[PDB]
Order: C-alpha cells, then structure tokens, then sequence
C-alpha cells in the first residue's frame, strides 16, 4: 500500500509538471510570442526580452526535469501506469540535448524493468544511432537500453 | 486634440451592444448589471469631443494623491506612493525573483484603504450597502466584458468612480483585443483586480457577490457567443479601426499580415466565448475561477509595468 | 487489414474518402432489423466515451508514433496513384491537433456530447451524398 501510494503521488506530480512544461512549450511556439518578438525587432527593450527568454527557458528546463524524474519514479513502483512510458520516452527523445534527462536515464532509467519499454521497441530502435557518444550522450544511453 | 477618438467611439458602441445583451437576459436584468457608457463624437483624425462624466473622480486621484490621497490620510506610517514607485522602477532591470521580493516587500508595507470610499461618502447603512453592492456588480461586469474584448492598459488613471452612484467607468480604450500582451514588459492579467478593488468590495472580497456576478455575466456572454462573434468580426475589419499594435504606440504607452492577425484574434475570442482555455474546455465557474486567480496572483502583478501601479 | 492509410490521409487523395468508416447498406443489414438504432449505437457511444476518458494516453501514443522516422504516414503522389488507378513538422502538428478535437469531441468548431458525435458520425457514414462521391473501387453500394 505504501508503494501504491508512492506510485500515485509520483504520477500526479509528473502529470502536473508535464502540464506546466507543455504550457511553456506551447507559449514558445505560439503566434503571440513570435508577434511580440517581431514587434521588438522593429535598446533596453532588447535586453529585457533576452532576460525574459532566458528565464522562460530555465523554467521550461526545470519543469521538464521534474516531470522526467517523477515519471521515472512512477514507472519503478508498479504496473498500473506502464502506458506512461510513452510520455516518458517522448519527453526524452524530443529533448535529446538537455544532458540532464540523459543523465537521469543513465542513472535511474536503467533501473526500470526492461519489459515496460517493449511497446516502444520499434520507435526506440528507429531512433538509435551512433552520432552522439559519451557517458551522458543520448545515443550511448539509448544503445545501452536497447542492449539491456 | 492630437488624439484619435474613433476607437473610443466604437468601443462604446460595442459596450452598448453588450448592455443590450445583458438587459435581455432575465438573470442579469434582475441584478442591474450594466456597463457604464458615454457619448464620443470624433471630429477629425486628431481632434474630437466627448461627454464629460460629472460627479466622477479617478481612482488614482482618490487613492494615491500625494497631498490628500487616501493612503496618506489613512495608514500614515506606511510607505508613500513615491517610495513604492521608486522601488518598483529601481527593480525593473533586475531578475524576476528580485522583482517578486521587492513587490512583496512593497505590498506588505502598502495596505489597501479603498474600502473607506463608500464608508465616508455614504453614512446611512442602507445607502452604504446599496452603493457597495452597485460597486461590486460594476466591477464584475466591467472585468468580464473587458476580458471578452481583451481590454488592456487599465491603470489607475484610466478608471473613474461615480461619487453619487459608486460605479466604475472605464476610459482610454485605445488598447484592446489582447494587444497589451504584445507590448514590452507585457501585461499578464485579464483585468485590474488589485488589492484596492478587492478591498473595496467588502470583507468577503471576491468570494461573495463579485464571483456570482462574474459567472452570470460569463453565462450571458456564452449564450450570445454567435452574435458577439459577428459584432466583433464586423468591427475588426473596419479599415479605419486601427487596433493592431505598432512600435510607436508601444513606446508611447511605456516611456497582408492584417488578415492573419485578425483571424487569430477571432479564434482567440471564440475560444474565450466557448470557454476553451489553455486547450481545456471549462465551465463558467471554472473559467471565472481561473480568471480571478490570474488577476490576483502576486506573481503576475510583480512582472507588470510600474506605470500600471499593481501595488495600488 | 492493409492499414497503410490512416490519420485522414485518404481525404487528401483524389476523389477523397468522405465517410468516417465503412457503414454501407450491407454492413447495416448485417446487424438486423434494428439497424444502427439498436446495439450498434450504444456500443459506439460507450467505446467513444472510453476513448474520450483516455485522451491523454492516446495523444501521447500517437505523438510517439508519428515522430518515428521510418513510420512514413504522409501521403505522396506515388501512393495516391497506386491506390486509385520542413512541412513534415507542420503536418504532424496539424494531425495531432485534429486528433485532439476528435478526442475532446469538437466537430466543425462545435463541442458535442458522445451521443451527438456518434450520431453525426453515423449520419455521415450512411449519407448517400457522401457515398455517391466515393471511388468506384470503394464499392459503396456493396
Ligand atoms: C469620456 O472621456 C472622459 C470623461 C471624463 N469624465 C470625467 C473625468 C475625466 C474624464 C476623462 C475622459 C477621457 C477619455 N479619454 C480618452 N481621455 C480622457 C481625459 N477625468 C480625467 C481622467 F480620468 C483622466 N485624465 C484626464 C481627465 O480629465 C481631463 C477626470 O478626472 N474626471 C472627473
């Protein structure tokens, strides 16, 4: 029961963080943002925009990291929400170069039982390559996961 | 002089149409929910004449006047408005967390005193209650209508309160249709619902009459979404309407792509009317709750322009 | 079988498919005297409501699927000619959006209940207006 409670608590936190991250990403890709940037493009205002953009990217990265961590924690505990591996792998693949989600996959992503990634085998094997390397390189971690 | 008044006139016409829609519905008609309106007669591109609302005073003049403002007669030991404005201007260039800390520090030492308006002007408890109820209802209907039309630049000097009736009148309607968010240091609130306006409502704040009037107005807005959509669609394609924000107005406010931006504004207004917010369909109560929390959030208020005077 | 065409790519084809699914007269006769008014409508509304409740999971699954490099869903003129004898990111975002309105229930900009959506789908499927326009190879009369 303590495990089941942890799984639900981790899943709820992951969903909230994912919602906030998706909101930030949608605002980034939204037409209002590009319209505001174009209006700026027409000297302190440029600096203010740069600070705002940097802080927004920082918030997006923070929310993404929290969501990934909580998804990893949720998948470890039990088996009712195995289907959230789809969201987890989508977040990982889209954010290949974060170097923090890759680190968390290298450390705690390996602890996940391997059978949970089975529905995503086609896409995972399609994405995997050899361009990136290193301990935290995306391709190296993906190759290790495929091998396991 | 040297100003364009056509935008104010057409905003007034849209307000009149919204008043008719509110009058048609029984639920709002019982509550006497109306939008205060005035006659604007533009005479040229840069000149015009318009009605003077007698018996009204700007809320900024009543609240934060330096010589006889409410925040000086009341709470004399608190920060003066000058110190608050100076601090908020100083923290402008700093990071967001510094902005939040400075804003909360100012708000802690600058407390609302707007509740005493009706208390001092109306000494009979029955009249005081009636005027306070009218004030709350006016705030609710004005906030909802402004959110629907995306009204912006709602600073202290752009709102008038009628001394006799204790009702709020909105002026200087140049910026609308969510164009304030395109500005530098963008506005992040649907409507002005700062601590003074909330305090003037009463001890209940937004929990009582204000929330319910907001849901009733929002429901009326929803039931007439198609007529409102047609009215706004006719309005925006006016060649002389000139609503799109341009850099000159952007610098002035703070010291064909037209088809695409117009259709974007139409879809945004349609989403507002049906209640689809951040991609999730919402009930009238849920949409009202979201709008209220976005309006009263100190996080959003801190990032605003000091000219907007969020602490006020 | 032969699941090559999906995600409304048949609507892009010449002589577009104008039906959500095959609900021709033979299929309806298969159910019996009640037709679509009986168990069919109830089962459709229940499965539609279930798919509505799990919209997030379906959206995530489809988002993972379409971003697969080798999935190759988009229609190209070669497949168009074979069937009836970067822009990729925009098309993917568009189909994800369309799936989103389908799951939420918004059809032609109007929010609909599960029953209303099911009724609209059935009436499109059995509509002779739509069935007449289809390709002869589709065999709508059959
Ligand atoms: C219909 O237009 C108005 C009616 C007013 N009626 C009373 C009143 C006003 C009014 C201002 C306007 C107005 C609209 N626009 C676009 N510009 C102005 C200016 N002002 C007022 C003010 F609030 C701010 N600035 C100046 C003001 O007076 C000169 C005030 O102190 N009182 C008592």
């Amino acid at each position: 029961e303590l495990r089941n409670g942890k799984m639900k608590a981790f899943l709820s936190l992951a969903r909230f963080s994912d919602t906030q991250y998706q909101r930030i990403e949608n605002y980034m890709k939204s037409s209002e943002f590009e319209n505001k940037q174009a209006l700026l493009k027409r000297q302190r205002e440029l600096e203010l925009d740069e600070l705002a953009l940097r802080a927004l990217k920082e918030d997006r990265k923070r929310f993404l990291c929290k969501a990934v961590e909580n998804y990893i924690n949720c998948l470890l505990s039990g088996e009712e929400h195995d289907m959230w591996v789809f969201r987890l792998c989508s977040l990982w693949l889209e954010n290949s170069g974060v170097s923090e989600v890759n680190g968390m996959m290298k450390r705690d992503g390996m602890k996940i039982p391997t059978y949970k990634f089975l529905p995503l085998m086609y896409q995972l094997a399609a994405r995997m390559g050899t361009k990136m390397m290193g301990g935290l390189g995306f391709h190296e971690v993906l190759n290790n996961l495929i091998s396991r | 002089g040297r100003d364009d008044l056509r935008q104010d006139a057409v905003m007034q016409q849209v307000f009149q149409m919204c008043n008719t829609l509110l009058q048609r519905n029984t639920e709002t008609r019982k509550r006497k929910l109306t939008i205060c309106t005035y006659k604007v007669v533009p005479l040229s591109q840069r000149s015009g004449v318009l009605e003077w609302c007698t018996g009204t005073v700007p809320i900024g003049e009543f609240l934060v006047n330096n010589e006889d403002g409410a925040h000086k007669r009341y709470r004399p030991n608190d920060f003066s408005a000058f110190q608050c404005q100076k601090k908020m201007m100083e923290v402008q260039k700093k990071s967001f967390e510094e902005k939040y800390e400075v804003f909360m520090d100012v708000c802690q030492n600058f407390q609302p005193v707007f509740r005493y308006f009706c208390m001092e002007k109306f000494l009979d408890p029955a009249i005081w209650f009636e005027k306070r109820l009218a004030y709350t209802r006016s705030v609710a209907t004005s906030s909802i209508v402004g959110y629907i039309l995306g009204l912006g630049d709602r600073h202290v000097q752009n709102i008038l309160i009628n001394e006799q009736s204790a009702e709020l009148v909105h002026i200087d309607l140049g910026v609308a249709f969510e164009q304030g968010k395109i500005l530098p240091t963008p506005e992040t609130v649907p409507f002005r619902l700062t601590r003074d306006i909330v305090d003037g409502m009463g001890i209940t704040g937004v929990e009582g009459v204000f929330r319910r009037c907001c849901e009733k107005t929002m429901e009326v807005m929803r039931n007439s979404q198609e007529t409102l959509l047609t009215i706004v669609e006719v309005l925006l394609y006016d060649p002389l309407f000139d609503w799109t924000m341009n850099p000159l107005k952007a610098l002035y406010l703070q010291q064909q792509s037209f088809n695409k931006v117009a259709e974007r504004v139409l879809m945004r207004l349609q989403e507002k009317l049906k209640g689809v917010e951040e991609g999730t369909v919402l009930s009238v109560g849920g949409q009202v709750n979201l709008l209220i929390q976005q309006a009263i959030d100190p996080k959003n208020l801190s990032r605003l322009f000091p000219g907007w005077k969020a602490w006020v």
